[PDB]
């Protein structure tokens, strides 16, 4: 369910499609697999305070949620 | 004039021009790929939400028209250095717009050079930034759009500063203005011309908000990424050009010093042979 | 006017920074791989945290 | 040290005049000019560029010019010369190198950097040139030799981008790889 | 004020398939509640399509497109000027489905309130794709 | 050295010798591009070349008895067998895991590995 | 100049002198790379040194009374007190906002500000 | 220093103190180039309290000269490099 996934849980639509395809990424051609990739870095900006790497992209890493 | 020193410095400039010339080739190669990706992904769902909202007459009647007092600036710059003057242009404009009035902008930067360059001038103003982007794609652009959404609640407006890739050799700075989540929902509830019953309005309002935000972010990255390879290639050309001019100038001084060297040594031999 | 020195310093500088970080990871990896006395026991009975320096003095205090 | 090249050269002419083919190699030819320069300076002769005598050029001309290919009338013999020269800083702009190069037909330039890279023999095909060219090669070598020279010529031009192999587009990295095989 | 017969736009962030097309005769997709059918003169409305199938009839055969696709998720808007635009995350043909390659390491999930819907949706799409191949 | 001939000395000794020369020669050419772009922008193949090259270059350093007054470390003697075997292992990547800091002013490869482990337990 | 020392002349004059020398000296150490490539890629701290160095360099020039026919502008006589005060305020960053052109062929720092301020008013 | 007379004198004396004009105007007075200066006697002359501190001083200054280039590179600085960069600046 796309509606309740957002109401009872802070799951955005994009994250849902990711979790949706998550189980079928291998079934899809490699053309689509390379598209489903998120890898960047987030720093809390002092000279060297923090360096966060965002690579999970399904859990509370890229699209946080209430359930997590 | 110590030919050994001049010949060494000439060798250094020769290598710089060589590596500088090679980087231009890679700059052109990557520019082709980015343009190919840009031309295929451009104008993707851009202005769609803006268009339908305009088509909503009732929305315009109940539209809340106010001036946002607090806004959030998210400049977009390249992370790799020696990419050209595109980064300097963006950090320069945001500096002007920010130095003028302080405490009215969050200034969440994007790109190593963008954040690093704005760290010292605006300390305690920028708190987080995004850098080291492996690749540009809509899922990632949504993650960035989602982050900006979380940070946009504190400000009444959001705008993105990035380079517009209008031509392979012309990149003009362009900035879009996006309203925050709170203002979007209160505006979206007025939507009545375009029915939303398959997903109920409470869900559709939040979903299409992502599309509205991610669309602009995804489009901005492509324009800036294409401008990066474009400005980088032009920079290497000018750099390799200047490297060659200086290398040729020293060559003349090297030959001039060569003649003086033979002259000096030859006179010494004649002076000793005279006696 | 010395550009050769500029490149030389840039080479040594960046290489040091890059491999300096690698040295940290190399030590952590090899350390984790290798991981898998009367005064020592008496102090443990009293569940008192003991440093290596303290153990040395007590041993020296007895022998001395 | 000054007479040895001429002494050996006369021994080669014997085979050349009798119709036989001979090969003479002058090792450390540059040292000969130094030996002749020494005799010139000790004799208090007027020194020229780099303290060499005025006829330092003529010294090598009369020597190498005796190595030639006699016609079938005298017998058809021949005498091939291979004088060696040692460059201090790899600069052929010095006095003696310019002389020997102007006298000889071609010069095989050997680089020390290529030797370190493992290119043995460390022959620099860029500077190495042969005036006779394909005229000397056999009919079998002429064909494959022509194409080979062009391939290496293009590879040296693209060698400046060898480090950037995967970054560059296709149809160029292949040429780089092909040159590596050659 | 008003627009001609119709215009449809099918776009994907990585490729644009139909900037504007008029030959198509009918569009049918599956929403969360039920399947809808969008054609000429369809009134204004918004839709959000889960990762389901999208079938579109063509009056004249269009090159490189089969007319039957399985999208991973997209937004649909029918503007006031009789215009519908389909924007999906990605698109592919059924012939490249490569079924039986599912559940290849991503079966593990987390027992939370969000992981619950995550697994719920993942299972829903699997049963859908399996049926879409038929 | 005129003795540096595969016929004069063992082929294994000659092989390891040229292997080091080529490794250092390649690393020297990379210095140019590394100055502007750095080691990060290099490929995985080049990174390993620079990595082992630095370790071999630093490992060449040897403290002798006459240098004790200057450095303060007692001199050390290295045999020919241990010498060839030490560098031969580095060419194969035996020490590519440990940091390059231990391969400095050491006599034998084993001494470098022991110092590497000692530094681990120390921290 | 042998006269340049903290004890002979006022200590303030000595500090301002070294401030300008250190500023130009640092800028001179970067002219090489500035020639190959622009200052855009240059670091922020280094860009400030380069920018302020241009201002001081242009301000050093001044018209002479004897050379009035050559340039066509009246000469300028700069007193010692004005000289020290002029560079003191410039090193602090007084006229950094104004363009470097307003300091070309000026007698005193206040004169350049009047020209620099006028250049900002017309545009 | 490649001239005839300077080259000879350097080979005659034990150590030599190189003075640089750049360091002089950059505020480094005495403008001494430690990279080239050297002494044959070495620590044999220094006192006990000096040799211990002198040894570590040379190593610290050596690293600082290397990181000098990366300062221009910038865009990032590790926690330790910032310390070594600053520490050398104090010396
Ligand atoms: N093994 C060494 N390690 C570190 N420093 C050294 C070493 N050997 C010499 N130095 C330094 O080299 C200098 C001596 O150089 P020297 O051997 O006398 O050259 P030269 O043969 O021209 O006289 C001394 O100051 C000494 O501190």
């Amino acid at each position: 369910c796309i509606e309740f996934a957002f109401k009872k849980a802070g799951i955005p639509i994009v994250r849902n499609f990711l979790h949706s395809t998550e189980g079928v990424i291998y079934g899809l051609p490699q053309r689509v697999q390379r598209n489903l990739a998120i890898n960047y870095t987030v720093k809390q900006y002092k000279e060297g305070k923090a360096v966060s790497a965002k690579t999970i992209k399904t859990l509370q890493e890229a699209f946080p949620s209430k359930g997590d | 004039a110590n030919l050994k020193q001049l010949k060494i410095r000439m060798k250094a400039i020769g290598s710089i021009k060589k590596i500088t010339k090679a980087m231009k080739m890679v700059a052109a190669s990557k520019m082709k790929a980015e343009t190919s990706r840009l031309e295929n992904g451009r104008n993707f769902a851009v202005g769609s939400v803006q268009k339908m909202l305009e088509n909503e007459s009732y929305v315009q009647k109940k539209k809340s028209t106010t001036a946002p007092k607090s806004t959030l600036l998210v400049p977009i710059t390249s992370d790799k250095g020696l990419c050209g003057s595109v980064n300097s242009s963006i950090v320069r404009e945001v500096k002007r717009l920010a130095l003028n009035n302080r405490s009215a902008f969050g200034l969440l930067p994007v790109g190593e050079k963008g954040s690093s360059g704005l760290s010292r001038p605006f300390p305690d103003l920028l708190k987080s930034s995004i850098v080291n982007i492996q690749n540009v794609n809509f899922p990632t652009a949504a993650a960035i759009a989602h982050q900006v959404s979380t940070q946009g609640a504190g400000y009444d407006q959001v705008t993105l500063i990035y380079n517009h890739f209008k031509n392979a050799i012309s990149y003009v700075v362009k900035h879009q203005e996006l309203l925050p989540r709170a203002q979007f929902l209160n505006l979206f509830k007025y939507v009545t011309r375009h029915e939303a019953v398959e997903p109920e309005l409470e869900y559709s309002k939040n979903y299409f908000f992502e599309l509205y935000m991610a669309s602009s972010v995804y489009n901005a990255l492509l324009n800036s990424s294409a401008s990066e390879q474009a400005s980088r290639m032009n920079a290497m050309e000018n750099a390799s050009k200047n490297a060659g001019e200086i290398l040729s100038k020293l060559t003349l001084d090297y030959n001039k010093a060569r003649q003086a060297k033979i002259t000096m040594e030859l006179i010494e031999i004649i002076s000793g042979a005279s006696i | 006017t010395r550009e050769e020195e500029w490149l030389d310093k840039r080479t040594k500088s960046q290489e040091k920074v890059y491999f300096d970080q690698e040295d940290r990871k190399a030590m952590k990896r090899l350390l984790e791989k290798l991981n898998t006395l009367e005064v020592e026991n008496i102090l443990k009975r009293y569940h008192i945290n003991y440093t290596q320096a303290l153990i040395d003095e007590l041993v020296d205090w007895k022998t001395g | 040290q000054f007479l040895a090249p001429y002494s050996g050269c006369a021994i080669g002419e014997f085979f050349r005049d009798n119709g036989k083919h001979a090969l003479i190699i002058y090792d450390d030819l540059s040292k000969q000019a130094v030996a002749y320069r020494q005799m010139s300076l000790l004799l208090r002769r007027p020194p020229g560029r780099e303290a060499y005598p005025g006829d330092v050029f003529y010294l090598h001309s009369r020597l190498l010019e005796r190595a030639a290919k006699m016609n079938d009338s005298l017998g058809g013999g021949s005498l091939t010369a291979l004088p060696v020269i040692e460059t201090q800083a790899g600069d052929v702009s010095a006095y003696i190198p310019t002389n020997v190069i102007s006298i000889t037909d071609g010069q095989i330039f050997l680089e020390t950097e290529l030797f370190y890279k493992g290119i043995r023999p460390a022959i620099n095909v860029g500077l190495s040139v042969s005036r006779v060219g394909s005229a000397a090669q056999i009919k079998a070598m002429k064909k494959i030799a022509g194409n080979l020279k062009l391939t290496l010529a293009t590879y040296r031009e693209l060698a400046a981008f060898s480090q950037f192999g995967s970054d560059l587009d296709a149809k160029t990295q292949q040429q780089l790889n092909t040159g590596e095989r050659l | 004020t008003k627009k001609q017969k119709m215009e449809v736009t099918l776009r994907t962030p990585y490729k644009e398939y139909l900037a504007n097309f008029d030959g198509f005769s009918r569009i049918t997709a599956k929403t969360n509640e039920a399947s809808l059918v969008i054609q000429n003169k369809t009134p204004a409305s918004l839709y959000v399509l889960p990762p389901g199938p999208l079938k579109i009839r063509f009056t004249s055969e269009v090159k490189n497109v089969s007319g039957d696709f399985l999208h991973t998720g997209g937004w649909v808007i029918v503007h006031a000027d009789n215009t519908c635009e389909i924007n999906v995350m990605d698109l592919f043909d059924r012939k490249e489905v490569r079924a039986d390659q599912f559940e290849k390491g991503n079966i593990q999930d987390l027992d939370t309130l969000a992981g619950k819907y995550a697994a719920k949706s993942r299972k829903s799409t699997v049963r859908l794709f399996t049926k879409a191949t038929t | 050295s005129r003795m540096l001939d595969p016929i004069t000395i063992g082929e294994e000794h000659y092989t390891v010798a040229r292997g080091v020369q080529k490794l250092l020669q390649d690393y020297k050419s990379l210095q140019d591009i590394i100055a502007i772009l750095g080691v990060d922008d290099l490929s995985e193949e080049d990174k390993l070349v620079v990595a082992r090259a630095r370790k071999v270059q630093k490992f060449l350093s040897q403290p002798f008895f006459m240098s004790e007054v200057f450095s303060g470390i007692p001199g050390r003697f290295v045999n020919l067998k241990q010498n060839i075997a030490s560098f031969k292992a580095l060419l194969e990547g035996a020490g590519d895991e440990y940091p390059e800091s231990c391969f400095y002013m050491k006599g034998d490869l084993e001494e470098s590995l022991a110092a590497g482990r000692a530094d681990a337990l120390k921290s």
